[PDB]
RNA sequence: CAGGUGGUCAGGUAGAGCAUACCAAGGCGUACGAGAUAACUAUGGUUAAGGAACUCGGCAAAAUGCCCCCGUAACUUCGGG
RNA sequence: AAAUUCCUUGUCGGGUAAGUUCCGACCUGCACGAAUGGCGUAACGACUUCUCAACUGUCUCAACCAUAGACUCGGCGAAA
RNA sequence: CUCGAUGUCGGCUCGUCGCAUCCUGGGGCUGGAGCAGGUCCCAAGGGUUGGGCUGUUCGCCCAUUAAAGCGGCACGCGAGCUGGGUUUAGAACGUCGUGAGACAGUUCGGUCUCUAUCCGCCGCGCGCGUCAGAAACUUGAGGAAACCUGUCCCUAGUACGAGAGGACCGGGACGGACGAACCUCUGGUGCACCAGUUGUCCCGCCAGGGGCACCGCUGGAUAGCCACGUUCGGUCAGGAUAACCGCUGAAAGCAUCUAAGCGGGAAACCUUCUCCAAGAUCAGGUUUCUCACCCACUUGGUGGGAUAAGGCCCCCCGCAGAACACGGGUUCAAUAGGUCAGACCUGGAAGCUCAGUAAUGGGUGUAGGGAACUGGUGCUAACCGGCCGAAAACUU
């Protein structure tokens, strides 16, 4: 989606891609994850485009997601229930709830999860 | 560059009093039948019970 | 755009095959020579036994540039080489024929002879 | 009789004149303006006409400003700015509530366009004032974009006011003068002003008749 | 006009006058026209 | 679509043939040599389409006299009465910039 | 504590190689973090046209770069170059 | 006319569009000179110096991108 | 003055000032026919090039130019840069000295620290004030910025000149340099775009992909930012004037620009153009909105409480941005994201299938993928909220 304006998360752009892939995997595996608020905001459009591929559901879309995520089990979970359960919802697959900042660095924290 | 002279009390204090903590906006919430006071940005989490109230 | 210490190949038959832009004439501190700008140049190498000898300070007009030039109609002209032709103080070429294509911008700068003997004008 | 219109910069494009010449044009939607107020020399001390431009939801305007609009007897607008006129024969033609529109300007007329130039943030001295900077090499130590000297010596033991230094560029009121109006189409309230116009695509601009002609 | 701190008549028809706080000589010959400064 | 398509629409022309980078075309351009208003052909391979509607430009290249020449025209420029595709080109890039360092048979484009 | 510290072992693919790139075994993420497109500095990268015009000076950078096959000047101390 | 020449950017020639530097000479050597070696010399040089080709952000004349800082927030918290 | 340290030349960067003016502007005289000049006067608004040599300043030269001005500011400027020269320690030559050594003699090498406290400057906020509290639009006291110029054509080969040569004054066209805005074009960039590709490791394998190797490399590349790009400006007209040219006109029957008086008169000055601007504490103007209560005391231009208009903080964002500020939006919502559709970029996906021994090629199929640009969409987040914040009168 829309490229990061400013320094990318974790330092480099490559570390950015790794972070978004790993958080998308965790989000699809657990339904709900806690991360820093900037990471949650960066995840949201990335994860929703993955769900959009899952809703399309074709082998090409499978390969498109698999191009980004490496976990076969999570990609299977995506295309087996996450996509189908969002099939009748037009975008807005995720939700960010702002939670209390974490001690040690006062990093603002957020929960990101799938809508239902 | 080094300080040429020590600041006076007045000048030091005039600068130093401006180092203060930003006040957090607090609103009242009622979850689980009990009243509490939380920052406004955390109201959603407070209603979802995601905020450890201590 | 051609500036001082730029080498242009010579698109005529005066003998010079490469000249070095000395000044871009047409004003104080003028920087670049586009198509049809007049240059004073030194001949950096010429054919052996040629009319125009190495180390000669000559006047030349730029007739093709590798930097693309806008025409007023929004089109652009681009060549693969920077080339000039040595001219006399009356803007006629010192040589007797022009090699290679020539930018049409020389027509409205009154290089009419050069236009006439150019192989084809764009 | 200097004329003016409040509009929005919609971006640029090219067209071609009758002479088959390309013409870069900024299109400005000179949306209809209402007057809402006349400034008179004997009551305000100067001659001007307010112009209101831009649809806004009436709930979005505070009641001190809605009161001004309703005393003018017009629907509240989003932008409001005065066009300053000469000192005589000021309001013989502008009535509060009259709807002045793009074809107040004519084809081939010359306009002055005022806008708020695009923000540039805190800008260095090269970008902000065109300083040459320093060499990229030959020993230059960490001064490649730095201003260099900023004053003299013991005389004067200070740096003069107006010394060009780093600071915020942009967001300045800027007027470009004598821009040709290639075309005004009355069908949809847009003028095609030849050249560049200051500010964002979407920003408010005031198009006045060029007094330099 | 000759501008010198020393102005004196050159020929017999050089009128030497003082106008606007400064002295000068005016003459039929304009080469003799000459002003103190 | 774009916000300025309404300004765009009248300045466009139909009857501009479909053509792609790698195609060789004849571009007939009107040229004013005094008060003659003649038509000059420019025969060359299309090396670029740089899109955008009225602002779309296209660059075609040839080798006139030992010198490569590139002409960039606005499509929908009224200075071109019409373009004709003399051969369809088969390339696998969109901008064919490599031919500006190739001369001779090694700067050729196939016929599909 | 980005320095220093003698010796032993040291796999795979590519590679001439103990270079280098990615890996194995085996370790590690090493001890402030979280953000943020300011200037500016640093470290890298790209750059139209020109190509040393820079500068004390081509400093820095760029360029060249490998294997095989051709071919190779003045000069020479006959080895070279 | 030199790692030596003050006068001096000597003079002539070459190289450059233009050369106080460079090369070849002249000899008027302020103040060269034969083992504190003289004059040459293939090879060699992270030496000094001059030229050319190539190459380039060195420059014309800068622009943009990423990262580490700078900046903000939380913690610790100096210095001359 | 400074030795309990005031860093020395040149360059770079940034300037700023004077005018003894190089150009441009205005004039007088000329041994000024014209074109050009010479000289003097006025004039500092702007401009005043790039190279070769040298450490250089200077100077000479090359090519230009309207012109390539001269000076000051610690021979402006090293807590801004450089470090070539000079001026430590090494070494050599010449020369001097028995020598150690020495030399405004030469030669090669040899250094550039500091996190900005104060003033100063460039920007940006917070507070208060501005006789009620606010919002919008504004005046302009006073500032800032800006101020360059060429060539050609017509006038006219006319005036002038014996000819050669060759105008003034006016009008037009096109430029150079500089500046500003902008991104349509051109061009650059492009670190979540597309494609190709090398090595390797991995996804069990094939296929298809992924990690890393500078973004691995390579070809492109929308947005944004930008210049090499685009557009515009530098004007005109007034006022008061400089040098200078006068009118009327005495003292001084004449005469005289002056003594009374009145004119003309330049890029200088002031208006005019652009921008800032009421902290302009003389804190302005035109409007519009709220314009309302409650409690207590030592009853007071009293304190509180509650509010109004309004605003702030919070939230969703922005092409606005260091923070802050600014701007937009917050469900009577298209603000961001998603999503759908376009635009554009890349360039023909995967799978299947056909041809080929295969590398590969064709069909499905202008494919697939995709950021910034545009519109639709109420799916996600902008929430079930806290804090600031309103008037004695009295004089004509
Ligand atoms: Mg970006
Ligand atoms: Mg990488
Ligand atoms: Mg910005
Ligand atoms: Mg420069
Ligand atoms: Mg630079
Ligand atoms: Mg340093
Ligand atoms: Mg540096
Ligand atoms: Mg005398
Ligand atoms: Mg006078
Ligand atoms: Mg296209
Ligand atoms: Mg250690
Ligand atoms: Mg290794
Ligand atoms: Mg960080
Ligand atoms: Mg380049
Ligand atoms: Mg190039
Ligand atoms: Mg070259
Ligand atoms: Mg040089
Ligand atoms: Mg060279
Ligand atoms: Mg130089
Ligand atoms: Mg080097
Ligand atoms: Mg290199
Ligand atoms: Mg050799
Ligand atoms: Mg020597
Ligand atoms: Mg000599
Ligand atoms: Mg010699
Ligand atoms: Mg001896
Ligand atoms: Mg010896
Ligand atoms: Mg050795
Ligand atoms: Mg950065
Ligand atoms: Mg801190
Ligand atoms: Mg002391
Ligand atoms: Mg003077
Ligand atoms: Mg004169
Ligand atoms: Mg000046
Ligand atoms: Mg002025
Ligand atoms: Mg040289
Ligand atoms: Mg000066
Ligand atoms: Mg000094
Ligand atoms: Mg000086
Ligand atoms: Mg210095
Ligand atoms: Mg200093
Ligand atoms: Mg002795
Ligand atoms: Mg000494
Ligand atoms: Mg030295
Ligand atoms: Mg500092
Ligand atoms: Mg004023
Ligand atoms: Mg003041
Ligand atoms: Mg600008
Ligand atoms: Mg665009
Ligand atoms: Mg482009
Ligand atoms: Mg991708
Ligand atoms: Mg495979
Ligand atoms: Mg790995
Ligand atoms: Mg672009
Ligand atoms: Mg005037
Ligand atoms: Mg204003
Ligand atoms: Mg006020
Ligand atoms: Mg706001
Ligand atoms: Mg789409
Ligand atoms: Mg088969
Ligand atoms: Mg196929
Ligand atoms: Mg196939
Ligand atoms: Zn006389």
């Amino acid at each position: 989606p829309k490229p990061t304006k400013g320094p990318r998360l974790g330092g480099s752009s490559s570390h950015q891609k790794a972070i978004l892939a790993n958080l998308a995997t965790s989000l699809f595996e657990h339904g709900r994850i806690t991360t820093t608020e900037p990471k949650a905001r960066a995840l949201r459009p990335y994860a929703e485009k993955l769900i959009t591929h899952a809703k399309k559901g074709a082998l090409h879309n499978r390969r498109e997601v698999l191009k980004k995520l490496r976990d076969k089990d999570v990609v299977h979970t995506l295309f087996a229930e996450i996509g189908p359960f969002f099939a009748d919802r037009d975008g807005g697959y995720t939700r960010i709830i702002k939670i209390e900042a974490r001690k040690g660095d006062n990093a603002p924290m957020a929960v990101i999860e799938l809508v239902r | 560059a080094v300080p040429k002279r020590r600041k006076s009390r007045s000048n030091t204090r005039s600068r130093r009093s401006q180092w203060k903590a930003a006040k957090t906006e607090l609103v009242g919430v009622t979850v689980a039948g009990h009243a509490h006071k939380v920052p406004r940005r955390l109201l959603k989490a407070a209603r979802l019970g995601l905020i450890d109230f201590d | 755009m051609i500036q001082q210490e730029s080498r242009l190949k010579v698109a005529d038959n005066t003998g010079a095959k490469e000249i070095l832009c000395i000044r871009v004439l047409g004003g104080s501190s003028r920087r670049y020579a586009g198509i049809g700008d007049v240059i004073v140049a030194t001949v950096k190498d010429a054919i052996p036994g040629g009319n125009v000898k190495r180390g000669d300070v000559v006047k030349a007009v730029v007739v093709r540039t590798v930097k693309e030039r806008r025409r007023p109609d929004g089109s652009y002209i681009k060549f693969d080489e920077n080339a000039a032709v040595i001219i006399k103080p009356d803007n006629d070429p010192r040589g007797t024929r022009i090699f290679g294509p020539v930018g049409r911008e020389l027509r409205e700068k009154r290089f009419m002879k050069i236009i006439s003997l150019a192989p084809e004008v764009l | 009789a200097r004329k003016g219109i409040l509009g929005t910069k919609l971006g640029m494009t090219q067209v071609f004149d009758e002479s088959n010449r390309v013409v870069p044009v900024t299109v400005v939607k000179a949306g209809p303006n209402v007057v809402t107020r006349i400034r008179t020399p004997e009551r305000d001390g100067y001659s001007a006409v307010q112009l209101a431009y831009g649809e806004i939801s009436p709930r979005k305007v505070n009641k001190p400003l809605t009161g001004q609009y309703t005393a003018a007897g017009v629907n509240p607008r989003r932008y409001l700015a005065e066009l300053r006129l000469d000192d005589s024969d000021a309001a013989t033609e502008y009535q509060v509530g009259q709807e002045l529109t793009a074809e107040i300007f004519a084809d081939g007329s010359y306009v002055d366009v005022t806008g708020t130039s695009k923000g540039k943030g805190f800008a260095g001295t090269m970008k902000r004032h065109g300083f040459r900077g320093q060499g990229a090499s030959h020993g230059a130590q960490a001064v490649h974009r730095r201003p260099g000297s900023i004053g003299g010596c013991a005389t004067p033991a200070r740096v003069f006011k107006g010394t060009r230094m780093a600071g915020r560029m942009g967001n300045d009121r800027v007027t470009v003068l004598n821009l040709l109006v290639h075309k005004v189409d009355a069908e949809n309230g847009v003028l095609l002003i030849k050249g560049a116009v200051p500010g964002r695509t979407g920003g408010l601009v005031m198009v006045r008749s060029a007094i330099k002609r | 006009m000759k501008v010198n701190p020393s102005v004196k008549p050159i020929c017999d028809k050089c009128r030497l006058i003082r106008r606007h706080g400064r002295v000068m000589v005016i003459c039929s010959d304009p080469r003799h026209k000459q002003r103190q400064g | 679509m774009n916000r300025l398509d309404f300004v765009d629409k009248p300045s466009l022309r139909d009857d501009i043939p479909a053509f792609n980078p790698g195609d060789t075309i004849n571009v007939h351009v009107k040229v004013i040599e005094g008060a003659k208003e003649r038509l000059q052909v420019f025969k060359g391979v299309v090396i670029r389409r740089q899109g955008g509607g009225i602002r779309e430009t296209f660059t075609v290249r040839k080798e006139s006299y030992g010198v490569g020449v590139e002409r960039t025209f606005p499509v929908h420029s009224p200075n071109i009465d019409h373009i004709e595709v003399v051969t369809r080109g088969d390339v696998r890039r969109a901008k064919l910039y490599y031919l500006r360092e190739l001369r001779g048979k090694k700067a050729k484009i196939k016929e599909k």
